């Protein structure tokens, strides 16, 4: 059934990703498909993730913890959006890697780093977000830390996509120009099984279970009710206001695994019985699972606007150049002062609550 | 038993 391709070279039609076509393997204008659907994600994802990352730099308010590591989704993203997703484009209108072998290796390493990184990412959120359900103390955490975590987190990520590139597996999708760890073969030399096993588990199992776990903790704590005025069931506005956050921060994790999961299963169940059929194996399913999980990139930007009045009011202070919000404001901190922004609202040295300064602003 | 991948095979 299996050629190095997913199509079977009964006829001798089979050629390499890297020397031709791969319009055996599906019809030409499935190729253009996929492109087109590539083309118009680079779109959304670039413009919405930078409008992220450029709204919480911008506006002095929003200045959390959360939001650096939030940060670090969108760059995440941001490097799908503009490293991974052209090659992808390049090569789908082309039908095959036109770069080649040394390509193919670049193009699996970052997109592995990003998604792996984003994972770890968000179990960072969800620990977080325990930590501040459970021990409101702020003094116990450090914006300095944040970055230093963040960091971490690109490390580890490391760990993971960079050891394909030292001798380890490799190799690019069904119909594809997509890349990714070398789930069909045992390449004996290359020790394949090994990597695939460890990577799967340790990298995205583990750290979703992490996740899965941090949020039933969060269960007896904070809840998804909550009543919008503060007064009901909340203890103060903060209080009120933080269940906001991590309602928000649950839908994304719901997204990330709808939109990976399907890629992750997909990713072991050919390596238990490789050369062979799950359900089908071919070309389509393995590719459909890839590049679905590219979408991704272009959700979080859609949910932090549904899902949170401070970001919609704070970043439509940013599209219209003036400040121009009208629309009620964030009716709330939209800063801690009043409208929050570079400038505009955001008052220099906003202010400070407590007679000592409880937050760590205003400093 | 999927065949071994060929070097010279490759263009």
């Amino acid at each position: 059934d299996n050629v190095l391709p997913v199509d079977s070279d009964l006829s001798p039609n089979i050629s390499t990703n890297t020397s031709e076509p791969n319009q055996f393997v599906q019809p030409a204008w499935q190729i253009v498909l996929w492109a087109a659907a590539y083309t118009v994600i680079v779109v959304t994802s670039v413009v919405g993730n930078v409008v992220v990352m450029w709204i919480i730099l911008a506006h002095k308010r929003m200045r959390t913890v959360t939001n650096y590591f939030l940060v670090n989704l969108a760059f995440a993203e941001a490097s799908m959006a503009a490293f991974n997703t052209v090659v992808n484009f390049t090569y789908a209108v082309h039908n095959e890697w036109y770069y080649g072998l040394f390509y193919c290796k670049f193009h699996n390493f970052f997109p592995i780093a990003a998604v792996f990184a984003s994972i770890y990412s968000m179990t960072a959120v969800a620990f977080d977000r325990y930590m501040a359900i459970i021990h409101p103390l702020q003094p116990r955490l450090s914006a300095t830390a944040t970055k230093v975590v963040i960091c971490v987190i690109w490390v580890l990520a490391l760990l993971l996509a960079f050891p394909q590139g030292y001798y380890s597996t490799t190799e690019t999708m069904p119909s594809r120009v997509v890349c990714m760890i070398e789930w069909p073969e045992h390449p004996n030399k290359i020790y394949e099984k090994v990597y695939h096993i460890c990577v799967t588990v340790l990298i995205y199992f583990l750290p979703l279970l992490v996740i899965g776990y941090a949020y039933t903790v969060v269960g007896i704590t904070l809840w998804a009710s909550e009543i919008p005025g503060d007064s009901s069931d909340r203890y103060h506005e903060q209080v009120s206001a933080k269940r906001k956050v991590v309602k928000m921060m649950i839908v994304v994790v719901c997204t990330f695994a709808i939109c990976w999961l399907p890629f992750h299963i997909f990713f072991l169940l050919p390596y238990i019985n490789p050369d062979l059929y799950l359900k089908k194996f071919i070309q389509q399913v393995y590719l459909a699972i890839m590049w679905l999980a590219m979408s991704s990139t272009m959700y979080n930007p859609i949910i932090y606007c549904c899902l949170n009045d401070r970001f919609r009011l704070g970043f439509k202070h940013a599209f219209r150049c003036c400040p121009f919000i009208s629309a009620g404001d964030y009716e709330g901190l939209e800063m801690k002062s009043t409208r929050y922004l570079q400038t505009q609202g955001s008052v220099y040295k906003v202010s400070r609550l407590e007679t000592t300064i409880s937050t760590v602003v205003g400093a | 038993r999927p065949k071994p991948q060929q070097f010279f095979g490759l263009m």
